[PDB]
Order: structure tokens, then C-alpha cells, then sequence
């Protein structure tokens, strides 16, 4: 026989709960739940703004509801988190070389952000000003 | 005893025996090669090398230049025909490594760069960053994978080789994990177990370096030669003895006393140099033992700086300012701040000289064959005689690769002629490998091996180090003699059968306990001084080629003694000068 | 041991989508939450630039038609892919998951593509 | 002076004897230079000859002494008692199966390290010919991915592996990527088939914890993404492939 007894550990569901880096990992990922629900709100929006103005006003009513409004800010928070985190990872799949060294993330992260900054406005000027 | 047949059997898998596998593996495609080692091949010491492998490569260089460098370097104690051959194969063999795709560092044109090392004029050191030995070993270890002809026996500590009627017939080993012994039968064995330095208190050698191979060799009447030249590295972190590479000195390092006076300007190493101009052969890139000697000289002067780590000098680098470093000097930095708390810009890294390489080894002829037909040794565990009395920086990895393929071949070949030995005797000899090991396990007696280990190592360090004196070597023999007796009285706690390192450790301590005895008499007998062995007793303080131009041969005998024999040094175009 | 020949997963599809997904839901989604989620019903928007009348204009007009598709869709794929996995990452056995989610992820791409083509 | 005392908890586990790992407490003398390896030594040396564990180089280069310290993967090699005054629990490197004490069976690791053919494929040239040429530039492409010391710590940080043991793991893909990205290689086909499988790169949710613990700053996770971008380019060409 062998005189060995290779002991194998349990890998629970509480796994992610242990390290504060896994906790945060799971988070970035929950970031999707709200990100979908908002896609559902948008849809309702699309179908109400079609059932005719009577309805689209009741859509907006639902958007007036306090509850819906905590929930919706929280949606914004997710999003903002996703946007932050996501930008720091994409870079890590581009393997570019400048001068004669292999470049880092510091720079793309910067533009991915500029582009957000600009769109954010060029879009808010469109829906709000013109 | 579970047995296995095999065309050839390679003990050890760092540099050399790794390259030996590869070689044999292609000299003959249908061969069944067994690569044994006590650790996965990749953690072999050869990883920790930094400087590089020597290999004649510049256009203004020349094999005569590299040949003559090597002889004088070692002080004529090298066997010239072996050296000749060595020089002429290093460039093929480094290329081939670059062919298997080892990452040598390069020149803007896509060709191979060289570095200054080991005190030669015309540079020839090939290097993969500051991490050369890791790139080599890792590069050989993956390359070998593409050959099923090599079946690795990993984590298998090797106990004894098999011998009969002048010939090798196999080996015995323990599967570490399983706790059992197979016996591998082959008719050639390349011994490439690597280094003997851990038998010292302070040194750079990893844990595995304990003399295994050289031991087994002694027990079969085979001698260890040039066993008393032990080589010491100038810059060792205190305590660990971790290597600080010559590289940093070569990039602008300083070495200074409590007054930070740059002190190697008066041990015949001076004309000082500008911070910027570091110059070959002078002050801080001055001559090897010289620098080490000045430590002792400046130690004996009350001039070294006392730490709990031990006395020290300081090498200064703080005066290079980043960019200089991180391009060419990164690990050293991480090393500093880790192992001693010193960030290479705001304070100075304490370094004392420390024990490093085994110029000595198992006697071999020019093909790596021992006096026992079918048994070869290659690598630092061996004594082909390239190094004579003092290794030259960068020549050592060069060796592995260069003579490990010739060992690879010759082995192969020998293995294709052996004819069969007496299949009865041999079995009965592996038979005794078991009985013997067992008489160790039950030992009742109670010595912590551990004290023996600290005690030997220290003994070694005090009476067989840089500056040597009779009275003291004599101590070291007497110590060892004693340790030796006492080992027969140490009982081994773990009777457990799975990865029981309590035992393996002991077995290895016993071996160095024999290499040791075997370097102290070698030394106390060498009444002269050469390359790395320097006595002060009156009369033997100069190099003597009248009566000291020979290799020392030490032989453990069966009755337990260490006995000497002197064979001559082979000359060809460079007579003692 | 390590199966000589392995089956080429098909994941570089959901992943590929998901890429587009995440990047869009990352430049453009925070701003729109702001509008539709807060600004719109908190009345904090100048004159009548966000009222049935105006919104419908945009919605109804092509580049605002292409627009709401992508703004609905990608964020769907992206997040659905993530909760797929996010399921396993939590050791939860979902019967036929691949079809459920990317299933649902299609149905809803359809519903939307509908709304958008009708008006 | 007079030297401090830390109280270490090391997890012992014997097959021959115990039925499950279990704790144990050792008291170790120490100063500002004392490493985990160092203590591990002091222990076996004078209060527990029976402890066995892996180590060699002593300077965080060889890659044997990895383990867990307070749930974090590390090299005994390079862990100092000074950073653990409020307490220290040492288990066997997670996500691998304990064989004995602080040594764990690492065969999956190797088997994988092997599987992806980590050697130059199809490059004809031979020595007499000279080295190939490769510019400080080309080198750069795969350079960092070559500093892996087969230590196994990334494998003990990636849950995706501890949820799915058939996954070839960070290092493995990295190593592969390195040969893949090396200008002088010609065995990319030879290597993709693994990579493109489910226990290939697509078993990665990009947690990133592996790149976070690498003692030789290799950033395995940058390697795997690149993998993905390449797997994916491969899947497309093969969708235009059936031929
Ligand atoms: C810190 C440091 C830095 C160095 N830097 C340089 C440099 O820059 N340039 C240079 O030229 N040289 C350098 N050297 C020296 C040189 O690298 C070594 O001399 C050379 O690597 C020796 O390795 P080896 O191939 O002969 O075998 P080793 O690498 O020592 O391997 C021996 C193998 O055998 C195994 N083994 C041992 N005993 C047994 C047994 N009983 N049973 C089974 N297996 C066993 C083990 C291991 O796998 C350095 C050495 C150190 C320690
Ligand atoms: C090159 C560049 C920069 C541009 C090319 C043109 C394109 C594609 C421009 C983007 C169009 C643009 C700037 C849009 C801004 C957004 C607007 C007006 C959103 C309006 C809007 C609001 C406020 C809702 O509440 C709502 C509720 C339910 C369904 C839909 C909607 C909706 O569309
Ligand atoms: S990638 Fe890093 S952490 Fe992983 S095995 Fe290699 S050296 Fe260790
Ligand atoms: S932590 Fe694991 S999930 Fe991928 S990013 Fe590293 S292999
Ligand atoms: S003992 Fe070598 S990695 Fe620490």
C-alpha cells in the first residue's frame, strides 16, 4: 500500500469572504446586477414612450418614487466603480513597446478616462442644451 | 528493492548532468536515460548564478588569450590539454544554448553582448541580465522535455552506486516521497551532483550542496583531487553569506573601512581610481584573493566595522543614483533591503568575504571518466582540471555546458560496450546498500546531528579559510576526526517513512563530514602556497613549482583514513612562469 | 493526466461580446444613469428638452434608434456573462445555465430590437 | 543585547499517523533579520526534528520554499518574523494536497508546465551557423514572462484553480505565452490547442490575485489576457477555417 495519505482541503462557498481582495473581486463583479436592471428600466422606457404620452408619464412617475431613486443612485455607483476598475484592466492585454522598453498601464488608463470625460459632456450638452 | 534497467543513469539535474541527459539523448535516439535528482531539477543551485558564462566571442579576442588567461589564473595547476579543449568549445556550446532559446542579453544590433569578468583583458562573458544561471538551468530543463528518451527520477535521493570487477553497474536510490528504494541498473553513471561548499559555516551555496556525489566516490576507492583549493567570494552579505555579484563593483562599487577610506589602495592596488573610472586589475576590481586578503589585512588592523552579523567592510554604491542600477543592477537592490535592511541609495551594504566554490573534485581524465571504467563525473562535483588552483569568474557555468555534453557522449558510448558483469555480485552489493542504510536508522545514541553540523562548518571556516597556518589546520583535522567519531553516535528521531528529511539531512552530513577531512589533510600537506591556498608559516609562503606543481589526491580508505598521492600536471605551450 | 488533445472551448464568443459590453457600459453608462435615472425625474433639466415630445423625437430618429439598441443590449450581454460565471464562482448549480443566460440575453436583444424598429 | 521571542503556529499533518492536519506551537528566538525559512530551521534543529519542508537557495531565487503565512501565499525564504508580531499561522501552500507537513504534491503543476511544450519549436539553424539575431526590442516582447521560478504561489492564489483542478493555471499559460511571444520560436500551433480549451485560458475570471503575489514580478495575469486576445484571434481564423 503506500504509507501516504494525501489530504485535500475543502474549497467552500465562503471562499471569497475570507481575503479582503477576493471580497473586492466579487464586488466588481456584482457590478453587473444593476448594470442589467438599468438595461431593463431603459427597456420599459422604450415601450412606454410608445404606448403613448399617458404612459410615458407614469414611467417617469415610477422614476419619481423615492425607493427607485435610492436604487438608481446605487446603480450609478456600480457603474462608476465598473468604469474605474475596468479601465485599469483592459490595458493589461495590450502589449506595446515604446523607446526600447515595454510600456505600462499608466498611459492608457489616462486616455480611457479622457474619452469618458469628454463623452460625458458632449452627451450632457446634447440632451440638455441644444 | 524495485529494479529498473536503463541505458545510462545521470545522478543530478542542475546545469551539467542536465546537459548530459540532453547529449546522450541525441547521440542515441533509442537510449533509455534516467536522470535522478533529489529536488525537481529546476531548483538546482545553478539557478543562483549571476555573472555569466565565459565564451570567446569578440573579434579581437582569441583562444590563445583565453587559454593563457585560464592557466595563469589558476597558477599553472591546470592540465593544459583539458584547458585547450575547454576554451575551444565554449562558443559553440553558448550558441547552442541561444539556439534552444535562452534569453542572453543583447546589443542594439541583435547580436550577443559581452561583460568583463574574472579578471580577464579581452572581455568574453555572455549573460542573460543579472540572472544568467537561472536562465541556463531553466533553459536546459525545458529543452530536455522534448525528448522522451529521458525519464526523470525526481525527488529521489541517491545512496550508493554499484561496482564490480572494476566497473559500474548501477545505483541505489530512495523515492523521497514514497519512502522506498528502487535500484537503477545502468552501465554508465555520470555523477553530476554538484558542489561541496556547504561544508563551511559561512557561504553562498544553497541547501542541496552537501558533497553527495564526491562522497560516494571516495567509498569506491576513487580519489578527490585538488581538494584543498576552496574559493572565497569577496562580497558576502553578513550572516547568510548571500552573494553580492562582482557586477556591482564593475558598475561603480566602492569598498571602504570605518573611516570609509577606500582601502585597497595599499595592498599593491593602487593608484586609487575616480568614482567614475572603475579600472580592471585595480583597486576595487583588483585581483580576487587580493581583495579578500585586504579584508583580513584590514580586519587584523582593527579597521572592519562590527555588527551582530560579524565584522565587515562596506561596499558603496549609493553614489550611482538609480538608472545606472536598474538597468543592469536590480536584484542586488531587492537583495540588499531584504536580507539586511539596506536600500542601495541611503546607507551602505555590509559585505564580508564568504565561501563559494569547490575547485576540487572527483579525478577524471580528459573525457570525464574515473578510474572506475563506466563512471564519469562532470560539473562542480568533478576535477577535470580546468581550474587547477583557482577558478576564473564565468568559467564555471561554461564548464557545465561544455563538458557535460562530452560527458553525455562518452558515457553513452562506454555504455554500449560494457558487456555484462556478474549479475549475481552486483545485486548482492545493492543488497548491502540496504543493510547499510538500515544500520544507520536504528542507531541508538543521541547526538543531535544538528550540533555536528554547526560544529563542523565552523571548524572548516576557522582553520581552512583564506589565510592558513599549520597549527590551525591541525585543529581542523583534529576536530573533524572527532566529529567523525561522534557521528557514529547520533540517533535519528523520525522513523517516519514519507519525505523524512530528518534522515536525508543526516546522510548528507555524513558525506561532507568526509569531503571535509579530505580537504584539511590535502591542505596541511601542501607546504607551499597557490592561488586560493595561502599559508603563513615560515617557509611556505611562496608558490613553489620546484616540488609543489602537482595535483593532491585524497583517498578515504576502507579503515576509515584519508591518504594522499601526488600526480603531475600536464603541460603544453605555457611552462611555469 | 492532462488529456493530449482537448476541445477548443467556444467561450471566445461570449467573451468577445462582453468586451464590447464592458467598454460601452464604461464610458457611456454613468452619464445616462445621471440623465434618465436622476436628472430626468428630478426635473433638473433646462426648459422642455427632456419631455415626451423631445425624447420621442430622438428615440424615433435613426442615430437615436441605433443608440438605444446598443445602450440596452451590450450592457445586457456584459453583465449577463458576468453573473453567469459569478454563479459558479459561488458554487451554485444552475441547470442549463449557458442557455438560460445567453438565452435570456438573446430574447431581450430581440424585444429591444423590436421596440427599436417599430417606433 | 538580549533577543526577542515570537510564537509560531505551524500546521502539522502526518499521513502515517494523523487523520487530518492539525496545529502546533513553537517559540522562536529572533531579531530583525530572521526569516520564516530561518525559523523553520530553528524549529527542526532543536525542538522538532520531525518537521520536514522544502528549501534550498535561501535568497528567493530557487522557488522551493513557498507556503502560506496567515492565509497569504509566500516564500519562507523571504518572510521576516519582524512583520508578524501579533501572531503567525503557517499552513502548507493552499490549493495543492498536503503530503506531509509543509510539503505538498506539485505534480499537476509540472504536468501542466510540461503540456504546453515550453521549448523553441521549429527553428532550423545550427551552431556552426551562429546565434539567431534578436533585438533588445524583440526580446522585450516576452522578457518579463521569463522570470518565473516555478514556485507555485500563483497557483495558490487563483480560486479559479481551487474551484477547478483541471485548469492548467497562471504560470503554465505564462510560460507558454513566453515561448509563444519569443521571436525565435515556431511552435505556436503546437501550443494553442491547450490554451483554447476550457481548462486553458478561458478558465480565467481575471481575479488578478496571482499577479499580486508573484515574488519575481512576472504579472501572470497580463500574460493570460494576452492569451485570451490570442485564443480569440485563433477562434476567428478557424471560423473562417473549416475549408
Ligand atoms: C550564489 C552563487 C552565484 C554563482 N554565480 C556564477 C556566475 O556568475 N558564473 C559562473 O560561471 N559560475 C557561477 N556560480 C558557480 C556555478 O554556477 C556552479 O559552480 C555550477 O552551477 C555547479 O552546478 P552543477 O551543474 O555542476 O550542478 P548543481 O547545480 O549543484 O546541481 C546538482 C544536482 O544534483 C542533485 N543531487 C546532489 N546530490 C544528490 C544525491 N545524493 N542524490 C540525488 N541527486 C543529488 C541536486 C541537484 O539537482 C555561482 C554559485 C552560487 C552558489
Ligand atoms: C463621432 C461622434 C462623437 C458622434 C457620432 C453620432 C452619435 C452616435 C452620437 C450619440 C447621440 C448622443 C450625443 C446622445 C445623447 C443622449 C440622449 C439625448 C438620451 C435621451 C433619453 C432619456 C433622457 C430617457 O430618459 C430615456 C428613457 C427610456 C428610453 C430612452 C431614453 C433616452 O434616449
Ligand atoms: S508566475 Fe510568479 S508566482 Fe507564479 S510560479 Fe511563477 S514565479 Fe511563482
Ligand atoms: S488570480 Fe486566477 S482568475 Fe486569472 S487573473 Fe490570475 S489566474
Ligand atoms: S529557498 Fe529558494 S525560493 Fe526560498
Amino acid at each position: 500500500t503506500t504509507k501516504r495519505k494525501p489530504y485535500v482541503r475543502p474549497m467552500t462557498s465562503t471562499w471569497w469572504k475570507k481575503l479582503p481582495f477576493y471580497r473586492f473581486y466579487m464586488l466588481r463583479e456584482g457590478t453587473a446586477v444593476p448594470a442589467v436592471w438599468f438595461s431593463i428600466e431603459l427597456i420599459f422606457g422604450l415601450f412606454a414612450l410608445k404606448n403613448g404620452p399617458e404612459a410615458w408619464a407614469g414611467f417617469v412617475d415610477f422614476l419619481q418614487n423615492p425607493v427607485i431613486v435610492i436604487i438608481n443612485l446605487i446603480t450609478l455607483a456600480a457603474a462608476l466603480l465598473h468604469t474605474k476598475t475596468w479601465f485599469e484592466l483592459a490595458p493589461k492585454a495590450a502589449n506595446i513597446i515604446v523607446k526600447d522598453e515595454k510600456m505600462g498601464p499608466e498611459p492608457i488608463i489616462k486616455s480611457l478616462w479622457a474619452v469618458t470625460v469628454v463623452a460625458t459632456i458632449v452627451i450632457l450638452f446634447v440632451a440638455l442644451y441644444w | 528493492m524495485q529494479t529498473f534497467q536503463a541505458d545510462l543513469a545521470i545522478v543530478g539535474a542542475g546545469g551539467a548532468g542536465l546537459r548530459a541527459a540532453i547529449a546522450a539523448a541525441q547521440a542515441n535516439p533509442n537510449a533509455k536515460i534516467a536522470l535522478i535528482s533529489k529536488v525537481y531539477p529546476m531548483r538546482s543551485h545553478t539557478v543562483a548564478a549571476q555573472g555569466g558564462s565565459a565564451a570567446v566571442a569578440q573579434d579581437h579576442d582569441s583562444f590563445e588569450y583565453h587559454f593563457h588567461d585560464t592557466v595563469a589564473g589558476g597558477d599553472w595547476l591546470c592540465e593544459q590539454d583539458v584547458v585547450d579543449y575547454f576554451v575551444h568549445h565554449c562558443p559553440t556550446e553558448m550558441t547552442q544554448l541561444e539556439l534552444w532559446g535562452c534569453p542572453w542579453s543583447r546589443r542594439p544590433d541583435g547580436s550577443v553582448n559581452v561583460r568583463r569578468f574574472g579578471g580577464m583583458k579581452i572581455e568574453r562573458t555572455w549573460f542573460a541580465a543579472d540572472k544568467t544561471g537561472f536562465h541556463m538551468l531553466h533553459t536546459l530543463f525545458q529543452t530536455s522535455l522534448q525528448f522522451p528518451q529521458i525519464q526523470r527520477f525526481d525527488e529521489h535521493f541517491v545512496l550508493d552506486i554499484l561496482v564490480d570487477d572494476g566497473h559500474v553497474r548501477g545505483l541505489v536510490a530512495m523515492n523521497m516521497m514514497e519512502g522506498t528504494l528502487v535500484q537503477i541498473r545502468a552501465n554508465a553513471v555520470v555523477m553530476a551532483t554538484g558542489g561541496a561548499g556547504r561544508v563551511y559555516r559561512y557561504n553562498t551555496n544553497g541547501g542541496i550542496v552537501t558533497g553527495d556525489g564526491m562522497g560516494m566516490a571516495l567509498s569506491h576507492g576513487v580519489p578527490l583531487r585538488d581538494m584543498e583549493f576552496v574559493q572565497y567570494h569577496p562580497t558576502g552579505l553578513p550572516g547568510s553569506g548571500i552573494l553580492m555579484t562582482e557586477g556591482c563593483r564593475g558598475e561603480g562599487g566602492i569598498l571602504v573601512n570605518k573611516n570609509g577610506y577606500r582601502y585597497l589602495q595599499d595592498y599593491g592596488m593602487g593608484p586609487e581610481t575616480p568614482l567614475g573610472e572603475p579600472k580592471n586589475k585595480y583597486m576595487e576590481l583588483g585581483p580576487r584573493d587580493k581583495v579578500s586578503q585586504a579584508f583580513w589585512h584590514e580586519w587584523r588592523k582593527g579597521n572592519t566595522i562590527s555588527t551582530p552579523r560579524g565584522d565587515v567592510v562596506y561596499l558603496d554604491l549609493r553614489h550611482l543614483g538609480e538608472k545606472k542600477l536598474h538597468e543592469r543592477l536590480p536584484f542586488i537592490c531587492e537583495l540588499a533591503k531584504a536580507y539586511v535592511g539596506v536600500d542601495p541609495v541611503k546607507e551602505p551594504i555590509p559585505v564580508r568575504p564568504t565561501a563559494h566554490y569547490t575547485m576540487g573534485g572527483i579525478e577524471t581524465d580528459q573525457n570525464c571518466e574515473t578510474r572506475i571504467k563506466g563512471l564519469f563525473a562532470v560539473g562542480e562535483c568533478s576535477s577535470v582540471g580546468l581550474h587547477g588552483a583557482n577558478r576564473l569568474g564565468s568559467n564555471s557555468l561554461a564548464e557545465l555546458v561544455v563538458f557535460g555534453r562530452l560527458a553525455g557522449e562518452q558515457a553513452t558510448e562506454r555504455a554500449a560496450t560494457a558487456g555484462n558483469g556478474n549479475e549475481a555480485a552486483i545485486e548482492a552489493q545493492a543488497a548491502g546498500v540496504e543493510q547499510r542504510l538500515k544500520d544507520l536508522v536504528n542507531q541508538d545514541g543521541g547526538e543531535n546531528w544538528a550540533k555536528i553540523r554547526d560544529e563542523m562548518g565552523l571548524a572548516m571556516e576557522e582553520g581552512c579559510g583564506i589565510y592558513r597556518t599549520p597549527e590551525l589546520m591541525q585543529k581542523t583535522i583534529d576536530k573533524l576526526a572527532e566529529l567523525q567519531e561522534r557521528f557514529k553516535r547520533v540517533r535519528i528521531t523520525d522513523t517516519s517513512s514519507v519525505f523524512n528529511t530528518d534522515l536525508l539531512y543526516t546522510i548528507e552530513l555524513g558525506h561532507g563530514l568526509n569531503v571535509a577531512e579530505c580537504m584539511a589533510h590535502s591542505a596541511m600537506a601542501r607546504k607551499e602556497s597557490r592561488g586560493a591556498h595561502q599559508r603563513l608559516d615560515e617557509g611556505c609562503t611562496e608558490r613553489d613549482d620546484v616540488n609543489f606543481l602537482k595535483h593532491t589526491l585524497a583517498f578515504r580508505d576502507a579503515d576509515g583514513t584519508t591518504r594522499l598521492e601526488y600526480s603531475d600536471v600536464k603541460i603544453t605551450t605555457l611552462p611555469p612562469a | 493526466m492532462i488529456n493530449p488533445n482537448p476541445k477548443r472551448s467556444d467561450e471566445p464568443v461570449f467573451w468577445g461580446l462582453f468586451g464590447a459590453g464592458g467598454m460601452w457600459s464604461a464610458i457611456i453608462a454613468p452619464v445616462m444613469i445621471l440623465l434618465v435615472g436622476i436628472l430626468l425625474p428630478l426635473g433638473l433639466f433646462p426648459g422642455d428638452a427632456l419631455s415626451y415630445e423631445r425624447v420621442l423625437a430622438f428615440a424615433q430618429s435613426f442615430i437615436g434608434r441605433v443608440f438605444l439598441f446598443l445602450m440596452i443590449v451590450l450592457p445586457l450581454w456584459c453583465g449577463l456573462h458576468r453573473m453567469h460565471h459569478a454563479m459558479h464562482d459561488l458554487k451554485i448549480h444552475v441547470p442549463a445555465g449557458k442557455w438560460v443566460f445567453y438565452g435570456l440575453a438573446a430574447i431581450l436583444t430581440v424585444v429591444t430590437l423590436i421596440g427599436v424598429v417599430t417606433i | 543585547a538580549e533577543m526577542k521571542n515570537l510564537k509560531i503556529e505551524v500546521v502539522r499533518y502526518n499521513p502515517e499517523v494523523d487523520t487530518a492536519p492539525h496545529s502546533a506551537f513553537y517559540e522562536v528566538p529572533y531579531d530583525a533579520t530572521t526569516s520564516l525559512l530561518d525559523a523553520l530551521g530553528y524549529i527542526k534543529d532543536n525542538l522538532a526534528p520531525d518537521l520536514s519542508y522544502r528549501w534550498s537557495c535561501r535568497m528567493a531565487i530557487c522557488g522551493s520554499c513557498g507556503m502560506m503565512v496567515n492565509n497569504v501565499p509566500k516564500l519562507a525564504c523571504k518572510t521576516f518574523l519582524r512583520d508578524y508580531t501579533d501572531g503567525m499561522k503557517v499552513e502548507a501552500l493552499a490549493n495543492f494536497p498536503i503530503e506531509r507537513d509543509l510539503v505538498v504534491d506539485m505534480t499537476h503543476f509540472i504536468e501542466s508546465l510540461e503540456a504546453i511544450k515550453p521549448y523553441i519549436i521549429g527553428n532550423s539553424r545550427t551552431a556552426d551557423q551562429g546565434t539567431n539575431i534578436q533585438t533588445p526590442a524583440q526580446m522585450a516582447k516576452y522578457h518579463q514572462f521569463s522570470g518565473c521560478i516555478n514556485c507555485g504561489l500563483c497557483y495558490a492564489a487563483c480560486p479559479q484553480f481551487g474551484l477547478n483542478p483541471e485548469f492548467i493555471g497562471p504560470a503554465a499559460i505564462t510560460l507558454a505565452h513566453r515561448y509563444n511571444e519569443d521571436s525565435r520560436d515556431h511552435g505556436k500551433k503546437e501550443r494553442m490547442a491547450q490554451l483554447n480549451s476550457q481548462n486553458g485560458v478561458w478558465s480565467c475570471t481575471f481575479v488578478g490575485y496571482c499577479s499580486e503575489v508573484c515574488p519575481k514580478h512576472v504579472d501572470p495575469a497580463a500574460a493570460i489576457q494576452q492569451g485570451k486576445v490570442e485564443s480569440s484571434k485563433d477562434f476567428l481564423i478557424a471560423t473562417l477555417k473549416p475549408r
